[PDB]
């Protein structure tokens, strides 16, 4: 009775991974992001492939 | 004393895979200039990427369009993908129009003055009914590494009509390199060193070009250790004081006091400056109404004061 | 219902005895008097500060008259010649042209 008109807004956001975010395996080993690495540091193997 | 590389027998495997040969080398210098040349080839190299596009009906990304198979975040994923190799130019627009069935591909892009499509054959979009159209404008820009969009401020400078499809821009043509080290065939020196270089790309930057680039930009970084050697703001202050329209009084007991600036003046308390001579309790009033209508209340506390 | 709107937003006090407790919040007067903690005034100014933003309506306005203000104090040496100065001090406050005597002060300040 009281109202007379409602509207509603929707919104969308994109979250993107960040090191203070958590990650897991499902072993139970879970862990937070330390650091984001430039790919020329990671390790690489004989035919280049980080 | 030291023998130089020089650059031959460059090969090229596929459109992207390619092989770059560095025949005369050093004891160890093959790692020096290897390592070295991986980390300025994957870090640093030049290249086009998609910056944002403009779909007809689309206006944002969580939508879809009627007629098209995938939605609006697909298409903006499959254009990340697009490799192009502009000629002369940082900020070619490319037009895409296709009304019909089948996968939309670069292919049907429409035929820009200087602009290469590697592979043609890149699907972006499906049509799934006759009487259905796609049409969208496509910027692409030049740069160096990833910048993405939301991190990116200076392009809001500009209000951007809502409608926009920016897509996070990679810019570096480079995916994968390896490099290696075998035994040189020249059999009068007694050992020597051949480096072997392996690049995938985009086909978009050429492998001798690529070595180039980053062999300069190294000589430019060393530069630097080829000869180390080495071995009372706001403008309501520092402004004329006859500036506040004071009494006749008041100019000859300012100049007495040596107050000849805003600030200096605003730095003194009411105790201290009731003891200059013939102030009067009503005209220092007069001073603060003057001061107290520009909001500098008497008392406040500056740390250097120029002389300007 | 055809349809029905969202609950409003409710709170009460968990884990504390005396429940629901309270909440504090800011109003023109709480906001005039935290600014005017934090410009430099003496005791006397600051006496007839907060004499003049007792008297500031909710629009802002300065209800009672400056002479009122003199007389309120009641104390000699704060004739109307300082009581403006200090008003025109309050009214360069964050809402600008707060506490001004008429529409014609808020205009001109």
């Amino acid at each position: 009775p009281g109202v007379l008109k409602i509207v509603k807004v929707y919104l969308a956001v994109k979250r993107r991974i960040q090191p203070g975010d958590k990650m897991a395996g499902r072993h139970g080993n879970k862990g937070v992001i330390s650091k984001i690495n430039p790919i020329e540091d990671m390790p690489y193997d004989e035919n280049g492939t980080p | 004393e030291f023998l130089k590389p020089r650059l031959v027998d460059i090969e090229q495997v596929s459109s992207t895979h390619a092989k770059v040969t560095l025949e005369p080398l050093e004891r160890g210098f093959g790692h020096t200039l290897g390592n070295a040349l991986r980390r300025i080839l994957l870090s640093s190299m030049p290249g086009c990427a998609v910056t944002e596009v403009e779909i007809d009906g689309v206006l944002h990304e969580y939508s879809t369009k009627e007629g098209v198979q995938e939605d609006i975040l697909e298409i903006l994923l499959n254009l990340k993908g697009l490799a192009v190799r502009v000629q002369g130019k940082d900020e070619v627009i490319l037009t895409l129009n296709k009304s019909g069935i089948g996968p939309v591909t670069a292919a049907d892009i429409t035929h820009d003055g200087d602009v290469e499509i590697v592979k043609p054959q890149h699907v972006i979009c499906h049509l799934t009914d006759e009487n259905a159209s796609i049409s969208m404008r496509i910027k692409v820009q030049r740069g160096r590494g990833y910048v993405p969009a939301s991190t990116r401020i200076h392009s809001e400078e500009d209000e951007r009509p809502i409608g926009r499809l920016l897509v996070d821009a990679c810019y570096s043509p480079v995916e994968r390199i390896a490099y290696n080290v075998e035994a040189a065939r020249v059999e009068q020196r007694t050992d020597l060193d051949k480096l072997v270089i392996e690049m995938e790309t985009n086909g978009t930057i050429d492998p001798e070009e690529a070595i180039r680039r980053a062999a300069t930009i190294l000589a430019e970084q060393l530069e630097a250790f080829v000869d180390l050697r080495d071995v009372e703001f706001d403008p309501i202050l520092l402004r004329p004081v006859d500036d506040l329209e004071l009494t006749v009084r008041s100019a000859n007991c300012l100049k007495a006091e040596a107050i000849h600036y805003i600030g200096d003046l605003v730095q003194r308390t009411e105790v201290e400056l009731l003891k200059t001579p013939n102030l009067g309790k009503k005209s220092l009033t007069e001073i603060k109404d003057v001061l107290a209508s520009r909001g500098l209340s008497l008392g406040m506390r500056l740390e250097n004061w120029p002389p300007a | 219902t055809a349809g029905t709107p969202s609950g409003n937003g409710v709170d009460y006090q968990d884990d504390e005895l005396p429940v629901y407790q309270g909440e504090t919040t800011q109003s023109l007067q709480d906001y005039l008097m935290w600014q005017v903690e934090l410009t430099p005034f003496t005791d006397t100014d600051r006496a007839i500060a907060t004499s003049i933003v007792d008297a500031v309506d909710d629009t802002g306005y300065l209800t009672i008259q400056i002479e009122d203000i003199v007389d309120s104090i009641g104390d000699d040496e704060i004739g109307l010649e300082e009581v403006e100065a200090v008003l025109k001090r309050i009214q360069r406050f964050d809402p600008v042209g707060v506490a001004a005597k008429d529409l014609r002060d808020c205009l001109l300040i």
